[PDB]
């Protein structure tokens, strides 16, 4: 056994004194974030159109040209036109009696043109309901057969059909609400909110003033039930060159909003640090980030829905959970969050604690940054709280153990100083140190008996050793941890049953009845551990693959009919099926 | 031609009620609105309100809510204005006027009555 | 109630002179409407839809304006053109009339 050295240091007497470090100032725990309990309503940018109901009144005018051959008949042309019903026929025939006259009279291609149904005299025809289709709105018409002229052989003849159609349609408008489109596909180049009264004349129109009338005190008569309505309304009636549309006039402000309510958060926590507010919601797992200054709702164009929906939702959420435990402090506050979110926040305070330029906000489509800000902060605050508690406990343990190190210096100053300097040293209020030389190739005697005085016998093994090989064998005595002392001064009385292990160079030497028996390895004695185990493993690497529930090619294929692809096929028809180059003379 | 014959009781007691009429002739009485205005001693013209003889819809000045009520006689082609609780400031010339039953650019008082002159005194 | 201040309160004119009378509104109105009242007689329609001339009025009258500012002009003033002229609006409830502008002829 030679993996361990041996050591000789003299008596420590010198100016090299050393002291232990005194207790350190342990760190203070971080105080913690102060929150404000509160109620929030979160708003996004409105992307939905403004939707309203309208009624179309038009006449399908059809004039056909038939040539009558000997055996057959051939259409030579079919002319289809859409004629608007006049204002006076909507009010005094259709809304009044449920009838429409059999003559269309209208201006077309800068000419007043008239058309009689079946080329017959004018009569009033009853509007009857249309044939039912699924997922269609209601409709009414006057005739269901086309009129074609009767046969006179080898002549061209003409026949006119007039069908008065009334249709209910859905109408859609998008900001700045200068136009709207109907369910037919027909644009109307007038604001839905246009009118002659109540200041509405500032709204857009691109039609002449004789095309627009308003009827106050309008009572709608249902065309199926034949029932007149009980409450009046103001109707806008606009005659276009193809149809006349009718709709209710409403004021623009309580109908339209630039924002729309997205989330109602009953428990919204507000924290202030770093010159910002952090609005955390534990239910939807988001944190929003805003500046300290509130946002003025006078900066939002068409933003009257925001204060209405906020005050209504806050009062429900206060009257559902916070009824007996909290009070509202102040009025609702408005904040613009990063990503384009408007937050209406109502601060609360518990009953225990109560001792004393116009513009458009653009929202992002991905809330994932706010949900990553939540999950990061929730893990960060927990790992900083736990590792800070370990750091205050590690400092307190290392200060508490210093008392055990002061009582152990006086017992064994050799081993305590050699454990706190970093090198084996000798030591003997301060402590004075000395560095040993390191010898090896030591021989041990076989007798622990003092021959001079037979009634005594040495406690520790006798050794003989050499500093280097050119030096004499120095007589000494084996000490603690392979320290070979220079004096033979460890005496003790001789007893019975004497049995000893002593550490001798990487293994134990065994003496029985003051006589050398045999040397051992350390792998012979049973090892007990002073140590407390702690098996910390590392967190392994993980790879995040791209993952989507629908690719962008899937969301575009979800539509039934693609306008770019149908027009690309249809306009290639003469390049596939005709010849556009040849001219016959 | 179009004429609005307007006659009513002209001398009345304070704290009473009077009914002015405006007989219409020369046009269909049911497809125009009948309006009423007030001209006190040449100071201004104040609009009272109107009535549609067909749908019986009424839109009125809120200044005259506790003062005037409007009605029609469809069989007689006459409109009526009833002025209750007559004080002396009600003494004025009251006119009747024709107007279209819609709001266009053309819509204006195109025919008038001659005016009944009311006097609240003793 | 919307107000129609109608300046001047009284204007004097010599026969042949071009004169003008204004009507300015408190809020914006869609159209303006003019009426003529001679004493012991009803008002008669004079100018409708800010520019159009009523049935039987002379071509020497013209109107102009939009929004909150309106005007009535005579190219050469005759002696029968001597009455009060009222501007009125119906864009708001109630319909209101202006204060009137009295036209006096010089001799």
């Amino acid at each position: 056994n030679a993996d361990a050295q041996f050591y000789v240091c003299p008596p420590p007497t010198g100016a090299t004194v050393v002291q232990f470090e005194q207790p350190r100032r342990c760190p203070t725990r971080p105080e913690g974030q102060n929150y404000t309990e509160g109620i929030a309503v979160v708003f996004k940018e409105n992307i939905a159109p403004y939707k309203f109901k309208a009624t179309m009144y038009y006449k399908d005018v059809t004039v056909s040209q038939v040539w009558f051959g000997h055996r057959y008949s051939q259409f030579m042309g079919i002319f289809e036109d859409r004629a608007p019903v006049p204002f006076e026929e909507v009010i005094d025939k259709i809304n009044a009696k449920g009838v429409c006259r059999s003559t269309a009279k209208y201006v077309r291609n800068n000419m007043e043109t008239t058309a009689f149904h079946r080329d017959d005299h004018e009569t009033d025809m009853e509007l009857k309901p249309a044939k039912v289709a699924t997922r269609t709105s209601r409709g009414w018409h006057t005739t269901d057969l086309k009129y074609n002229p009767s046969r006179v052989e080898a002549f061209h003849r003409y026949g006119t059909t007039v069908n008065c159609i009334v249709e209910e349609v859905d109408a859609r408008s998008v900001y700045p609400y200068d136009e709207f489109v109907l369910a037919t596909g027909d644009f109307v180049y007038m604001s839905p909110f246009y009118g002659y009264r109540e200041g509405s004349h500032t709204e857009h129109t691109s039609y002449a003033a004789d095309r627009f009338k308003q009827v106050d005190g309008f009572y709608a008569r249902d065309l199926t039930t034949k029932a007149r309505a009980t409450s009046p309304t103001t109707r806008n009636l606009l005659t276009t060159p193809k149809f006349t549309v009718a709709w209710d006039w409403v004021p623009k402000r309580p109908a339209v909003c630039t924002m729309t309510k997205w989330q109602e958060v009953d428990e919204m926590l507000r924290a202030e640090y770093g010159g910002s507010f952090r609005f955390s919601s534990d239910a939807i797992s988001t944190t929003f980030t805003t500046n300290l200054t509130e946002y003025s709702l006078s900066r939002v164009d068409l933003g009257d829905c925001i204060g209405r929906d906020a005050r209504e939702a806050i009062d429900r959420m206060f009257a559902r959970k916070y009824n007996a435990t909290h009070i509202k402090v102040g009025q609702p506050q408005y904040y613009l969050a990063t990503g384009g979110f408007l937050i209406a926040y109502q601060p609360l305070l518990s009953n225990t604690l109560a001792e004393l330029s116009v513009e458009r906000i653009k929202t992002t489509s991905s809330i994932e940054f706010a949900r990553l800000q939540f999950t990061y902060n929730h893990i960060q605050r927990h790992v900083n709280d736990m590792l800070g508690r370990i750091a205050v406990a590690w400092c307190e343990l290392q200060n508490h153990e210093l008392t055990l190190w002061n009582e152990a210096r006086k017992l064994n100053p050799n081993a305590i100083a050699s454990a706190t300097v970093g090198r084996r040293v000798s030591a003997r209020m301060a402590v004075s140190t000395c560095v040993p030389v390191a010898p090896d190739n030591v021989i041990v005697q076989n007798s622990m008996r003092v021959s001079s005085r037979p009634g005594t016998c040495y406690s520790r093994p006798l050794v003989s050793f050499r500093y280097e090989d050119q030096g004499p064998l120095i007589e000494g005595q084996l000490g603690e941890n392979n320290e070979l002392r220079l004096t033979r001064d460890a005496l003790e009385p001789c007893t019975v049953g004497h049995r000893r292990y002593f550490i001798f160079g990487g293994g134990y030497v065994y003496f029985e009845e003051y006589a050398y028996s045999h040397q051992l390895s350390r792998a012979d004695v049973t090892t007990v551990s002073t140590f407390i185990d702690l098996n910390i493993t590392m967190l392994e690497d993980h790879e995040f693959v791209p993952l989507e529930v629908y690719t962008r090619h899937e969301i575009k294929d979800s539509g039934l009919l693609d306008y770019t692809e149908v027009q690309r096929r249809n306009q290639l028809h003469d390049l596939r099926f005709a010849d556009i180059d040849t001219v016959i003379r | 031609e179009v004429q609005l014959q307007q006659s009513g009781p002209e001398l009345v007691k304070p704290g009473a009620s009077v009914k002015i009429s405006c007989k219409a002739s020369g046009y269909t009485f049911a497809d125009y609105t009948m309006h009423w205005v007030k001209q006190s001693h040449g100071k201004s013209l104040e609009w009272i309100g109107y009535i549609n003889p067909y749908s019986l819809f009424i839109d009125s000045n809120q200044k005259f809510k506790n003062k005037a009520t409007l009605t029609v006689d469809n069989s007689s082609y006459t409109a009526y204005m009833e002025l209750r609780s007559l004080t002396s400031e009600d003494s004025a010339v009251y006119y009747c006027a024709r107007f279209p039953p819609y709001y266009g650019f053309d819509s204006h008082f195109d025919y008038w009555g001659q005016g009944t002159a009311l006097t609240v005194s003793s | 109630q919307i107000v129609l201040s109608q300046s001047p309160a009284i204007l004097s004119a010599s026969p042949g002179e071009k004169v003008t009378m204004t009507c300015r509104a408190s809020s914006s109105v869609s159209y303006i409407y003019w009426y003529q009242q001679k004493p012991e007689s009803s008002p008669k329609p004079w100018i409708y839809a800010t520019s159009n001339l009523a049935s039987g009025v002379p071509g020497r009258f013209s109107g102009s304006g939009s929004g909150t500012s309106y005007s009535l002009t005579i190219s050469r003033v005759e002696a029968e053109d001597a009455a009060t002229y009222y501007c009125q609006q119906w864009s708001y409830n109630p319909y209101t009339f202006g204060g009137g502008t009295k036209l006096e002829i010089r001799r």
